[PDB]
């Protein structure tokens, strides 16, 4: 019960949705063939949240992978742990989009987005209770922004209940490696907002800073960076697959986390993160955890929290741990940092544990945070968007795809109004 | 799955496109034939028969025989389906007009129905390769003649050109200007993005960084091969963020009337002087940059960049590629245009660049292809038209192009075409 | 509990701390890899005052090094007992201060004090009972003054009420190795007297003396000096880590020897120091130890304390002895040099008892003396300090840097009051 | 983590460099190439590749091809990259203004450029280091020139110079005097500390105590080569009391314009002398104050000392060091300025001097380097202004210089400014 169906897009979408594919089964005992060789038995008590099953034990992800060039869809089944995805789910377009989202939200995905949803409701009306979507794709992308916006319209209009949680690769400040980002940043923003329950915002520049500080790596691929975004990914689902001392379901997080309908974007981190000189120099215990968990450096986002307040927190734990300590450590930062908590929220801590870790760890703890210092981030792509918008700089690529300049200006004034909600919540009572 | 149609014009294209599937070829494993010994990335442009031949996906055209007819004879003989190769009776003779009115009249036909049965043939079309000399003659009027009759026939189908556009003061023709002006007027509405190189400025970097003193065209040509390969590389093999014929329309293009980006190669070093150089990421990316390293003579510090787009290639990490952009970001000398806050389209590629037999070029461990767009070009257009005004104000050669098809009345219209289109570089140059 | 976290600066502090954490470890039978395999268990009792724990029995300095080039440090690691520290605590600059002390407090090592202090408050809030802050360096350098200075009056404003004990290297009278030693070290003395509990002064004149004259060593390295002052400082913080009949606490130390807020400057000293071949013609008893900690020849300061008077002192013993001795001894010492102690303070020794000694002495004694014989440092220093700065000999590294004019005054005037305000106790009873 | 970028200018620069990289080279087991045989702290000087080759971080520039030639013959051809050695076309024939004005202006941004290159490829810049004639020429034109932009460019970034000081009795051109102060002007703002040597000082140093009645300029540049060593031996090689180069700024530098320390440099011994000699600590340490060992033909006694730094080496305890110094400060005839009590900057580094083989000097366990400030110095300007204002009276080569982009009122700037120097130093030398 409570299945998950896993969602992809764009080539972020494919790339970190095939390393989140790996590390769930590895932690499942699922080989790369789709068998099963693991040795706990709750390991395999909960496979059906993310593996459906077959004849000789083959497991079968329910994921859909879907992009507008066959070209990473081509690699993710050539490379390691692609022979499991069943091939039908492989909805792939012949001409790709250039990186605007008129393209791939009006025009191409048009004509693919129908077959998308005819694999999706296959496998969602395959689901004993079906939990919720997970999506992961970057909103700076035509296939991403486009495509997977129009698939969460699609889906949240055919299942309103259900909770539909996005894992999006969101720009970075410093540098960006698309030059129309702000465009395609801005519109689809215009329709998470109100369409998705919760979304998990992640820059590339963030998670280069963890590895070059934290990890000490000299030659960060970007399958390093999967790998981080994967373990937040497969944390937040903990409870839904193991047993633990105080569950919370996906459904759980978001009433902890989200007060209001619109503020429901956070910014994740992942603990512990050690190199291989440093393990030695850790006593690695709960009170450690937690402390780099709030260390702004340890975070997935651009957006430093100290710039805001934490509406919410949410500390998923994973392996045997003394509740208490968890109880008091938590305790512990909201005193401390009692500044950076907002005052009309008495509580701002959500707890869950569950009891079995990720492999080759005794501890993990993921952190989640609504804080309205994630304005910043809109308000640097708004300042972006109205710089380039302010002159045409790049709309005739967007209006001759069947996009109009109004749509632009709605989009901006959503965008604004979000960024104008979030700083109205930071100011204390009256 | 992708596709790319390569279409050679006049004897630039041609010669140019001799090197580009020399390059191709070695880059699969092909044997000068369509045989493969006893490599699978191929089907972007190399066509496959039971055989185990493979068909290039290319078109070779002149009203000149001389050049196709040495490739008949070459090495390359076995390589081009016949009728691929297509050869007219007589010149056009360094006049627009025969190319595009008189001459190209009776061979535009035939070029295009064998593009249609090219077309056809693709699973699904990505876009077209144009090769041709700014000069004059055939890559003048039948490449403008080629380009427009493409607008209709596949219309929102990409069309990359690759062209020689004239040096500023190396000249090989006499009446370049009329040449040069006329194609622009005819192609910027029918044209995605046209990439520009010129001879003086290769010939300077074949001298300034190669150790060379008697560049051929052949050393050239294989220059202009690997910026190709480098676009092109994505399709062609695998990556970590790989870039598309149809992303550099939107990534480069503001304006539908500026679509004419430089281009710049970095790693350009002699095989003896490569050994006293680290080669990391940051100082090439900083080498493309440079004035002294633009494949146009133009300085890029005389005007504003408005988009930037950067190809790696081999052994890069992206860490390096986002800490070597921030810093140039950074330097006040380097200056991007107000509008664009987000300057750079960053492509990463793992296939390092193959040394042709017999080259130049280092066996580089990784390289980078940049694609500039920079209002500094509008000083070239200042240039070319100058050059304009002064014949046409004495008629100085308009008797041969008004008695073979052309009128007076067009190359008042080009000029005026083109005074707008310097005058558009302005408007997008200034910001408030 | 009461644990104390060490700070290095500058060349000096990383050579003397990198020899103390080579003696700390021997006396608790800690290896250079960081394990136990010491013989007695009460060694292990009171470890963490100066480690911490890790798994599979590692122990880790609570100790910062840090300094504003890189040469020194890659120094310590490389050589014994170097790969102790966690890596996280060596903090470094590129660019070394030009043992100006402007440069390392204003420019140089204001834009990486930050960064040293986020490792000083994770070390300090891990501690249970956090007694003090231990710092290490040299006035004379521009990282120790500069730097060394900057680190402490940031602590002493987040960290009030606890103890920071400094052990400087003062410089000598005879001979000096920096030509712009008396800017640098008025400087430092300007910040030191508000902001340090207790200063150690020490210089490499006086303890080439011991060498020469006691040890009878021809070929005295760096290395022999560092292991006095690693001596001298393991001595005092012996009552935080072994048992003992009497104790003395680091705060202790300063209430029974600082008796007015600015007067907080001793000159250690250390007993038995015996030549390889004199060993053998000494009885090595209470008598005969007590009797060399008060000869001038056998203290490590410049200053002789028969040109002034005591105005406290302190007597830290280890190894099992006769209290009675102790007290005997001391009294007597009080008796015959009557002229020597101030005559307004009735007892002027503090003893306290460790029961272990150090490895391989059956017996030891650490000294320390608040005499207001150290006004003649002060005072030569204030001679050289006015001869440079009356036709501006330097300034202008030191201006240029930031600094102004008045800094050197204000240094200078407060330098003058400390030296009269010792002279002024120097006089008896009205 | 620390670097020097080495600029080497004029043929006395380029000589003195090959002696200094022979040196280098032999410290740290290179072999003549970049190669290193089947050792790791060269960072400091030599960049590393990851074919094993070195390259040395150095540029060696003349507007002379003649002297820089015979490095790309000679045995060290592949050491360098080839880009660092820069020609020009025609010498500057003696004269400071071609150096400074009209063939400087031609080669000052090319060499600017591999700095450039150099300097954002460093981990952390600590420096510079000068090598150039005080003659003329290149030396005083050129450098001039070049230490100018650096000011500007790098700002406060150390810029440490030696140089070929004129000698009192011996001379080889005839204009030393006009190029000599000409450069002094130009450069007292921009330049942190100048070291000076002068070939008749070393050629009694190489007659009187090394036993060779044959000295050539590769012998004095091997003496000189010694002192850089001991000067960038801190940061080279570990040490119980380190010195940087930042701190020689501080240390010998009382006044923004008077920055001119003599040189000496103790164990100059020959190899069958040696035998008799027990070269401890304290002979060599006095060796240093007698007039009979100063690198600059200036006797120390004649004035006061305000600042000196000893660099010891090899096997030496620090006691001794303390020990030396102190009852060299007791002697009367050793005077100190009044208003410096804290003369000695004292550093100690483990590393002996290595003898080059074929070389003179003998096999020393430990060695001293003294950089002293000395008003003795003031009487060296003052012989030299004396020259300078005999010519300039009767306009004695004045033609040369003016026709050449300089003008007659430089002279006389150029000189008065030498003339408050002078006064500086007297109101240095008085107190009270
Ligand atoms: N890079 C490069 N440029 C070439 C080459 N061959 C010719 N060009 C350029 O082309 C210009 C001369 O015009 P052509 O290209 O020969 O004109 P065409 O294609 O022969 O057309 P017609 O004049 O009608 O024969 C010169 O300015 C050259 O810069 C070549 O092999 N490589
Ligand atoms: N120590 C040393 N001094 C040299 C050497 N070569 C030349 N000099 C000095 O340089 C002076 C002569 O001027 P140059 O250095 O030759 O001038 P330049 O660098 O050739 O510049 P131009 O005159 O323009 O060619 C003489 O006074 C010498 O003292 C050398 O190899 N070693
Ligand atoms: N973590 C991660 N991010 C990626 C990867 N590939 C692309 N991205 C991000 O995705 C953005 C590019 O958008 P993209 O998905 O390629 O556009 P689209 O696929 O055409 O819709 C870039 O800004 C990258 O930061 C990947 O493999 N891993
Ligand atoms: N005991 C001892 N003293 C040292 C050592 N190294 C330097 N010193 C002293 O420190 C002073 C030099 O200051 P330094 O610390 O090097 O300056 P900085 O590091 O740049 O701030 C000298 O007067 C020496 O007496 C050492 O290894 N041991
Ligand atoms: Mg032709
Ligand atoms: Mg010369």
């Amino acid at each position: 019960m409570r299945e998950i169906v896993h969602l992809q897009a764009g080539q972020c979408g494919n790339q970190i949705g095939a390393k989140f594919w790996e590390v769930i089964s590895d932690e499942h005992g699922i080989d790369p063939t789709g068998a099963y060789h693991g040795d706990s038995d709750l390991q395999l008590e909960r496979i059906n949240v993310y593996y459906n099953e077959a004849t000789g034990g083959k497991y079968v992800p329910r994921a859909v992978l879907v992009d507008l060039e066959p070209g990473t869809m081509d690699s993710v089944r050539s490379g390691p742990f692609g022979q499991i995805f069943r091939p039908d789910n492989f909805v792939f377009g012949q001409s790709g989009a250039g990186n605007n989202w008129a393209k791939g939200h009006y025009t191409e995905g048009a004509e693919l987005v129908d077959s998308v949803l005819d694999v999706v409701r296959k496998e969602a009306e395959s689901c004993d209770c079906l939990q919720g979507f997970q999506l992961t794709h970057s909103l700076g992308g035509g296939t991403g922004s486009g495509m997977g916006t129009l698939l969460i319209s699609k889906i949240r209009e055919e299942y309103p209940d259900r909770i539909m949680n996005t894992f999006s690769v969101v720009p970075s400040p410093k540098v960006s490696d698309t030059v129309v980002e702000p465009y395609n940043a801005t519109l689809s923003v215009h329709q998470l907002v109100e369409n998705t329950d919760e979304t998990y915002c992640i820059d590339n520049e963030a998670l280069y800073d963890i590895c070059f500080r934290t990890l000490k790596l000299t030659t960060p691929t970007y399958g390093d960076l999967n790998h981080l975004v994967s373990a937040t990914m497969s944390g937040v689902t903990t409870c839904l697959r193991f047993p633990g001392q105080l569950n919370a379901d996906l459904r759980k997080l978001a009433v902890n986390m989200v007060p209001f309908p619109r503020l429901h974007f956070f910014m994740p981190g992942f603990a512990p993160l050690t190199s291989r000189g440093s393990q030695q120099y850790r006593a690695l215990t709960v009170p450690e955890l937690t402390q780099q968990m709030f260390d702004a450096k340890n975070m997935m986002a651009a957006c430093d929290p100290r710039h805001g307040r934490y509406l919410t927190v949410a500390a998923i734990f994973r392996g045997r741990m003394s509740m208490k300590e968890v109880d008091e450590q938590m305790l512990n930062v909201q005193n401390k940092n009692s500044s950076y908590f907002v005052e009309w929220i008495p509580n701002n801590v959500k707890t869950a544990v569950c009891d079995i870790p990720p492999r080759g760890l005794k501890m993990s703890a993921t952190f989640i945070g609504n804080s309205t210092a994630i304005q910043e981030l809109f308000k640097r792509i708004s300042e972006q968007f109205t710089a380039m918008f302010r002159r045409k700089a790049f709309l005739h690529w967007y209006t001759g795809e069947g996009m109009d300049e109004m749509e632009f200006t709605e989009a901006e004034s959503n965008m604004n109004d979000l960024v104008s909600e979030y700083q109205q919540y930071q100011d204390a009572t009256a | 799955m992708r596709e790319c149609i390569s279409v050679h014009i006049g004897q630039a294209g041609v010669q140019m496109g001799n090197a580009c599937w020399e390059l191709y070829c070695l880059e699969h494993g092909i044997q000068q034939d369509g045989i493969i010994p006893d490599d699978s990335s191929f089907g972007t442009f190399f066509s496959e028969t039971g055989s185990g031949k493979h068909v290039p996906r290319a078109v070779f055209v002149d009203l000149e025989q001389t050049v196709i007819g040495e490739i008949r004879t070459g090495h390359y003989r076995s390589l081009f389906h016949p009728e691929q190769l297509i050869t007219g009776k007589e010149d056009a003779a360094n006049n627009y007009a025969r190319g595009h009115y008189t001459i190209g009249k009776e061979i535009v036909d035939s070029v295009l129905d064998r593009v249609r049965k090219m077309a056809d043939q693709c699973s699904g079309l990505q876009g077209f390769l144009i090769f041709h000399s700014f000069g004059g003659g055939t890559g003048s009027g039948f490449t403008s003649l080629l380009m427009e009759r493409l607008s209709v026939d596949y219309g929102k189908k990409s069309k990359l050109e690759f062209s020689v556009y004239p040096a500023p003061q190396i000249s090989t023709a006499v009446v370049e200007p009329y040449n040069s002006i006329l194609t622009t007027h005819t192609t910027l509405e029918h044209s995605d993005c046209a990439f520009m190189v010129d001879n003086e400025a290769i010939y300077d970097i074949c001298n300034r960084n190669l150790d060379i003193e008697r560049p051929t065209y052949t050393n050239l040509n294989r220059l202009i091969g690997q910026i190709v390969s480098s676009i092109t590389a994505s399709l062609r093999f695998d990556g970590a963020l790989n870039v598309d014929l149809t992303e550099f329309q939107t990534n480069l293009v503001p304006y539908p009337r500026i679509h004419f980006p430089l281009v710049t190669y970095s790693p350009i070093i002699s095989a003896e002087k490569a050994y006293h150089e680290q080669l990391s990421v940051p100082e090439i990316t900083n080498a493309c940059f440079e004035y002294s390293n633009q494949m146009v003579k133009c300085d890029p510090r005389r005007g504003k960049y408005m988009a930037c787009c950067l190809l790696y290639r081999g052994d890069v990490v992206p860490k390096d590629v986002n800490a070597a952009i921030a810093t140039i970001k950074t330097r006040k000398s380097i200056q991007f245009v107000d509008w664009c806050p987000t300057g750079f389209k960053v492509g990463i590629n793992y296939q390092p660049p193959t040394a042709v037999p017999g080259g130049d070029l280092a066996k580089v461990q990784r390289a980078v292809c940049m694609l500039s767009n920079t209002t500094a070009i509008a000083e070239a257009w200042a240039r070319l038209d100058h050059k304009f005004d002064l014949m046409y104000s004495k008629r100085a050669f308009v008797h041969w192009y008004v008695g073979e098809g052309m009128e007076e009345g067009e190359f008042s219209e080009a000029r005026e075409d083109m005074a707008a289109l310097e005058k558009d570089y302005e408007e997008v140059g200034t910001e408030s």
